[PDB]
């Protein structure tokens, strides 16, 4: 439609897919949306990128992994709506709710439609999204918390000039089965090769790790180096493809254990 | 100041006094006369009514047309002369006019099935006792009703009554002490009987007999002038919760309310329709307004036939009134919608019901919809549901396991192949069509009708995390899920 | 060129609905249900009758859908003769119900022209008050939605209320009930079911093909001259319905034959439309609907076979020692060690057979194990996943199992993929394939 | 478990730094997140685990790992003490493999007895 796709190196049919999905015309655009991949598999480098590529889309970022359980998740919500909303149009004038006031689900509609009621005044319809990040981590978790956040979007007011959309991101595929029958849309992130890993590793940790004061110790102590920058990235990478090939057998697919082993045997 | 290590910031609390009332004037040859005094027994207290009516008023109305059967429904609703509970009516009304006219307490207790028509034959006996009262006959009284499930705590009771009584707002516990106080040591002269209508009394005594043992004690008391009358379900209520020896210590009278009859139950139903049946109606034809005596004359008949059949079928199963009312209704509501949906009317001869609206109407609540339901469920469902009847007529375990569920269904599909249907949708049930995605392991759309069937309340599966042996049973019994099954072609062929 | 813009978006905005409600379209199969659901909203709202009703259907059946669109099509007539209020049976408790109903019934109230304040005992007094108790009253339509978490077995106190209100009152009260399931008859108890007025209507259900073929020919419709292009795509579509060999139809009968849902299908087509850049490529996609494959190998991409082709080779080993070891126990639990050591009989077997093939220690075999129990491939003995409410959960997390007393080389496992399973998805180029049977 | 252990490690933050100060908030991780703007100073917060052979390293762990996502803050410093009786071989065998890999960053092993050498 309007919205501009950013160029992600082995995420294009995600990419292709956010972009389909979310945009700034609440008329256009789901009010749930599930992202599933397991660890290490590039789904918030993918989210964060597309909303950096795009600035006039709002956006608040939680972590339910910090918050341990759902009251302090509404709580966390109820407040950073209100700051958000704040710092986004400082010329209307409002009050200020308390946080804490919020102990039951009950207790957030009522005071969500309380903070959006102020703001009827705007111009035309806005889009405000909610990004729950980890949902399934945490720690007492059962399987009816998602049931209340999923139709918590039809007692709210359907002519407000305030919408808010969420969008979650899913670790395990067994939770996720559970709730097939309702239809919501998915884009799944699969696993990586170990070819993608390799490159994903030297394009991250290949600039880094030149600029280390052991190396530029161990050359000053050592004669001149001509063709310095090609022949050091040169080195760099076989070290990486070296690591690799190496220990690809013991670590897996898994790009935190390799980029800690790099860091390991480097000095 | 401190630090609190958790804070209640949604606490509401109600303006109620903690005194109780033997503390108020002071020795008891000092109590005035409570008859007289403006805020007792409600003397001076008629305006809680005006405070929240008139709220839920609009003024406009556009000539609501008014079909004929439109008075048939209305007249026959659960709100608008006892016809068979005479007996009863004869009993609890000689039992507390003999209390009320001697100056002396006692207690009645009502036990029924639902839809009897208890509540409503000692509202009619309470109307009688005060119309009695007000032809100065006897001495006048107070009615308090107190409903059972109508209170957000159980021991809301106590104030309540308070509240009727003294037109205090205290809690429940100094209403307790007030009560008692009042029932045993205020002198006859400056009281007033009270008649307590206690109901849904099974309601109320479901942690402690607390709450019975007081309202049933307080009528032992010589000074007090109360009369309870108690309605519940079953018969021998307060023997399994007080005790032999105390219940005959109390002394109450037991009257039970046995169900309707087929006679019975068409003679209410006949008597709430007298006027409108065989009447004539002024009906206008362009819009199809009806008054009761350019325009023509109708008339509206009811089979007795009809009413008769309902009558039987409705008292050979339960008893009720308010189901036979509402299988009129509902015939009568099936025959105007047919009617309008010919003339074409809309909203702002001889018109009769047959039999066959009230057999449509009887049929909608004996009948199930599981049959109908599974003939028209997706073709992954019903191979479900088949190799689930297949591993129970073999295991006959009636708890199956879901990896032996999917290696039938595996089975099944890799033994018949040979039939047309099944040589051509093995591609799209185990690829999907396309030659790019690999051979899966379970079924295309495993997970969804799993949990379709689970939801609709066909299938129970316990809760484990490993999923290949986890156990899972039917709930509609086994000879509906074979005719259902029976009812198909491709999988009744195979 | 805007006009494919304007055309691209009119599609969007006609497959998620949101469209002015004058001109919203509904399919065929279901309009005997919206006939009955106006006919009784009707009679209640504009004749001033009480109705009690309960709709029974699987998820995504059009239950909100229909009773929204009702609403909608009569707040623009008759918008000062009645109010809603909206109750949720997942979040909404047995005590926050009464706060919930007085809430809305003070802010509807204020707006067509207190309540709220006090105690729980002092609300639902007053709130009994003004509804149990030329110039016209004011119909309160109360929505239920998962009507069967307020039909318990313990309490039952709501409904009998409602229902009493419904019965006898001088307030007209309208009621609709929504829930899935198919004895919902049986979760009333006595009085409350015999206050009930016995009215329960079933969601219809697709019957054959032409139904869903007609849905999708109302969804993918332009019928409103709003671009030039809205006349060759209105053709090009018909081209493709009518004849039964397209790509269309054939995606149309394996969802017919497998899902039978609209929604799935309408997801399916929503990033196909907004993805096309220009009109020739969303003609030439609609012809050969080649995204949906794309879609669809996407949306298996994470099942129990989708990991089990990215697995290094150690992992590989260890998986199908630990299949070999769980088949010969009697209940098919099994551990590390017993893993470990059929692991190198295997190497073992394997180098003496015949480049050597490595025998990683045990400190490095952990490590993989313990990605693939992450990876959800074992699961413990007897362990329960995710408890149903939330106080089974509060429950559960004070108590301290014995699977995380004993040592690591001790826990009892148990298998998820078995070792048929194994033999039918690896290639037979693999080197371990040999050993994939007994 | 983890949340209570997290709950009161947290008011004991929180009361610490108003008694040193001389409202009420959530005892989450959220106020390490707040503490800058609240007080002023940072954090350098240090725990001390007593008797650590007695603990179901399962909640250890999970204790540890909520506790590395307080490392994106850039005014927090988080130091750890184990009171280990027997050895180091149980804790390495009983712990997870990320997570050791992610003590063994940077650490200092101290032999404190009332019989090292007599
Ligand atoms: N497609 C990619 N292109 C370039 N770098 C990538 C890509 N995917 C991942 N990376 C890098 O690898 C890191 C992996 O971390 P993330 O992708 O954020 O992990 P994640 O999927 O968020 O993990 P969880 O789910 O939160 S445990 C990123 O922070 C990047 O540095
Ligand atoms: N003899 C009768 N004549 C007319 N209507 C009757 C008669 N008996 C019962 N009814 C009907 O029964 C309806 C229900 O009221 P009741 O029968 O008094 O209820 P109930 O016995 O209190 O039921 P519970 O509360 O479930 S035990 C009334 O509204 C009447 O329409
Ligand atoms: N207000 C609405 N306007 C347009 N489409 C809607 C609306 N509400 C829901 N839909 C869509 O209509 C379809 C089915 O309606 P639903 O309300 O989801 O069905 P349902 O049977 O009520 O589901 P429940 O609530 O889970 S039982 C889905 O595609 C919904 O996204
Ligand atoms: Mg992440
Ligand atoms: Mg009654
Ligand atoms: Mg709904």
């Amino acid at each position: 439609m309007n919205v501009t796709t950013p160029e992600v190196a082995f995420r294009e049919y995600q990419t292709n897919c956010l972009a389909s999905y979310i945009s700034a015309d609440p008329d256009i655009t789901p009010s749930n949306l599930i992202l599933q991949g397991y660890s290490g598999t590039g789904k918030t480098y993918t989210l964060k990128k597309y909303f950096n590529a795009n600035p006039n889309l709002h956006a608040v970022w939680l972590e339910p992994v910090e918050l341990v359980s759902w009251k302090p998740l509404l709580q966390a919500i109820a407040r950073t709506v209100q700051y958000k909303l704040k710092t986004l149009y400082p010329n209307i004038p409002t009050t200020d709710y308390d946080p804490l006031q919020v102990e039951e689900p009950f207790l957030l509609v009522k005071t969500l439609h309380n903070i959006f009621v102020q703001y009827e005044s705007l111009q035309e319809k806005t889009c405000l999204f909610l990004i729950l990040d980890g949902f399934d981590s945490l720690q007492d978790l059962d399987a009816a918390l998602f049931n209340k956040y999923i139709k918590l979007n039809e007692l709210l007011p359907k002519d407000s000039k305030i919408n808010i959309k969420f969008i979650y991101t899913m670790l395990e595929t067994s939770f996720l089965q559970r709730y097939s029958t309702h239809c919501i849309p998915t884009v799944m992130f699969p696993r990586y090769n170990v070819d993608e890993v390799s490159t994903i590793l030297v394009m991250s940790r290949c600039g880094e790790l030149m600029e280390d004061s052991c190396l530029r110790k161990r050359i000053i102590e050592e004669q001149i180096t001509d063709c310095t920058d090609d022949q050091f990235q040169n080195v760099a990478a076989n070290f990486i493809h070296l690591i690799v090939q190496a220990f690809h057998s013991y670590t897996g697919n898994d790009i935190f254990a390799l980029n800690d082993l790099i860091d390991f045997k480097w000095p | 100041p401190v630090i609190r290590k958790f804070t209640k910031k949604n606490v509401a609390r109600a303006k109620k006094k903690y005194t109780p009332f033997s503390k108020r004037f002071k020795s008891i040859a000092a109590i005035p006369d409570l008859t007289s005094l403006p805020e007792f027994y409600g003397n001076s207290s008629e305006l809680m009514a005006s405070r929240f009516e008139n709220k839920l008023k609009t003024t406009q109305k556009h000539q609501i047309v008014e079909t004929i059967f439109s008075k048939v429904k209305k007249q026959l609703n659960s709100s608008y002369y006892l016809p068979a509970r005479e007996n009863e009516f004869a009993s609890i009304y000689l039992s507390a006019y003999s209390a009320i006219e001697s100056d002396s307490a006692t207690t009645i207790y009502v036990a029924g099935t639902p839809g009897v028509g208890k509540t409503l034959t000692v509202r009619e006996v309470v109307k009688e006792l005060l119309s009695s009262s007000a032809q100065r006959e006897i001495p006048d009284f107070l009615y308090v009703e107190i409903n059972g499930l109508k209170m957000v705590k159980p021991t809301d009771c106590y104030e309540t009554l308070w509240n009727k009584v003294s037109g205090e707002r205290l809690t429940w516990a100094a209403s307790m002490e007030s009560l008692e106080f009042y029932f045993k040591r205020v002198p006859k002269n400056k009281k007033k009987t009270i008649v307590v209508l206690l109901d849904e009394l099974d309601a109320m005594v479901t942690k402690s007999q607390d709450i019975m043992y007081n309202f049933f004690n307080w009528t032992t008391y010589e000074n007090a002038k109360l009369i309870v009358i108690a309605v519940a379900n079953t018969m021998d209520l307060p023997e399994r919760q007080l005790g032999n020896k105390i219940t005959s210590r109390i002394g109450f009278t037991r009257i039970m309310f046995t169900g309707y009859t087929h006679e019975e139950l068409k003679n209410i139903i006949d008597l709430r329709l007298k006027g409108l049946n065989d009447s004539f109606f002024y009906v206008d034809t362009k819009t199809g307004n009806a008054i009761l005596i350019d325009v023509r004359k109708v008339r509206l008949r009811m089979s007795a036939d009809a009413i008769e059949i309902a009558s039987r079928k409705v008292a050979s199963v339960s008893g009720d009134a308010r189901r036979a009312l509402k299988v009129c209704k509902r015939a009568a509501e099936i025959a105007e919608k047919h009617y309008m949906a010919k003339h074409g009317y809309g909203y702002d001869g001889v018109q009769t019901v047959h039999i066959t609206h009230v057999m449509k109407a009887l049929n909608e609540t004996l009948n199930s919809h599981v049959i109908t339901f599974m003939t028209r469920l997706s073709f992954t469902a019903k191979l479900f549901i088949y190799a689930l009847l297949n591993l129970m007529k073999k295991n006959g375990s009636q708890e199956q396991e879901l990896g032996d569920i999917v290696d039938e269904i595996k089975l099944l599909i890799e033994v018949n192949g040979s039939n047309k249907f099944v040589m051509e949708i093995a591609k799209t049930l185990f690829q999907q069509g396309s030659d790019n995605i690999s051979e899966q392991l379970r079924i295309i759309s495993w997970d969804f009708v799993l949990n379709q069937l689970l939801d609709a309340g066909i299938l129970f599966k316990q809760t484990m995390k490993n999923d290949r042996i986890c156990c899972v049973k039917l709930n509609i019994s086994v000879e509906e899920a074979k005719r259902a099954m029976n009812e198909d072609e491709t999988l009744r062929n195979l | 060129d805007p006009g494919f813009g304007s055309l691209q978006r009119r599609l969007l905005q006609q497959l998620y609905g949101t469209l002015p409600t004058d001109e919203k379209i509904i399919f065929t199969y279901l309009q005997d249900c919206q006939q009955e659901i106006d006919r009784i909203i009707k009679q209640s709202i504009i004749q001033k009758e009480s109705h009690s009703v309960i709709l029974v259907g699987p998820r995504q059946s059009y239950k909100t859908y229909l009773l929204d669109y009702e609403l909608s099509l009569l707040q623009q007539s008759y918008k000062e003769q009645f109010i809603t209020i909206r109750l949720n049976g997942f979040i909404h408790s047995e005590q926050t119900a009464i706060n919930g109903i007085a809430t809305q019934l003070e802010q509807q109230l204020q707006k067509i022209h207190t309540i709220s304040s006090g105690s729980l005992t002092e609300v639902f007094e007053k709130i009994l008050l003004l509804l149990d108790s030329s110039i016209t009253k004011i119909t309160v339509v109360f929505i239920f939605d998962e009507i069967d978490t307020f039909a318990g077995p313990v309490r039952q106190t709501l409904l009998y209320n409602l229902f009493d209100m419904v019965e006898h009152s001088r307030v007209p009260v309208c009621i609709f009930g929504c829930t899935t399931k198919l004895n919902i008859l049986e979760y009333l108890e006595k009085r409350v079911k015999s206050r009930f007025s016995q009215r329960v209507i079933y969601m219809p259900q697709i019957q054959n093909l032409d139904d869903m073929v007609d849905a999708v020919r109302n969804l993918l419709t332009v019928r409103s001259e709003i671009s030039p292009w809205v006349s060759q795509w209105n053709e090009t579509l018909e081209k493709e319905l009518s004849d039964p060999r397209s790509n269309l139809n054939r995606h149309i009968r394996m969802n017919f034959e497998t899902f039978r849902s609209l929604p799935t299908l309408k997801n399916s087509i929503i990033p196909l439309v907004a993805t096309s850049k220009n009109f020739g490529s969303l003609c030439t996609a609609i012809k050969s609907c080649s995204f949906l494959d794309i879609y669809n190998k996407n949306q298996l991409s994470n099942n129990l076979t989708g990991r089990l082709q990215s697995l290094s080779d150690l992992e590989l080993a260890i998986l199908i020692s630990a299949a070999r070891v769980a088949l010969r126990a009697k209940d098919g639990s099994f551990n590390f060690n017993l893993a470990y050591a059929e692991y190198e009989k295997m190497i073992k077997a394997i180098n003496s057979r015949i480049n050597t093939i490595k025998l990683w220690l045990k400190k490095d075999v952990k490590n993989v194990w313990e990605n693939l129990v992450q990876l959800d491939f074992f699961t413990e003995k007897s362990a329960v996943g995710l408890r149903d409410n939330a106080t089974a959960a509060f429950y559960a997390s004070n108590y301290q199992f014995q699977g995380t007393m004993i040592p690591f080389d001790l826990r009892s496992y148990q298998m998820q993929i078995i070792l048929q399973e194994l033999r039918r998805i690896i290639p037979k180029s693999n080197m371990y394939y040999s050993w994939t049977q007994l | 478990n983890v949340r209570m252990m997290l709950r009161r490690s947290m008011y004991k933050l929180y009361s610490a730094a108003d008694a040193e100060e001389h409202n009420d908030v959530s005892y989450d991780l959220s106020l390490v997140e707040n503490f800058k703007r609240l007080f002023g100073k940072d954090l350098a917060m240090v725990f001390n685990f007593k008797d650590v052979d007695s603990i179901n390293f399962n909640t250890l762990d999970n204790f540890i790992i909520l506790l590395k996502s307080a490392f994106k803050y850039d005014h927090v410093k988080i130091s750890l003490i184990f009171n280990i009786n027997t050895n180091l071989s149980n804790i390495e065998k009983n712990l997870r493999q990320s997570t050791i890999r992610l003590l063994k960053r940077n650490y200092h092993k101290l032999d404190v007895s009332s019989n090292k050498g007599f």
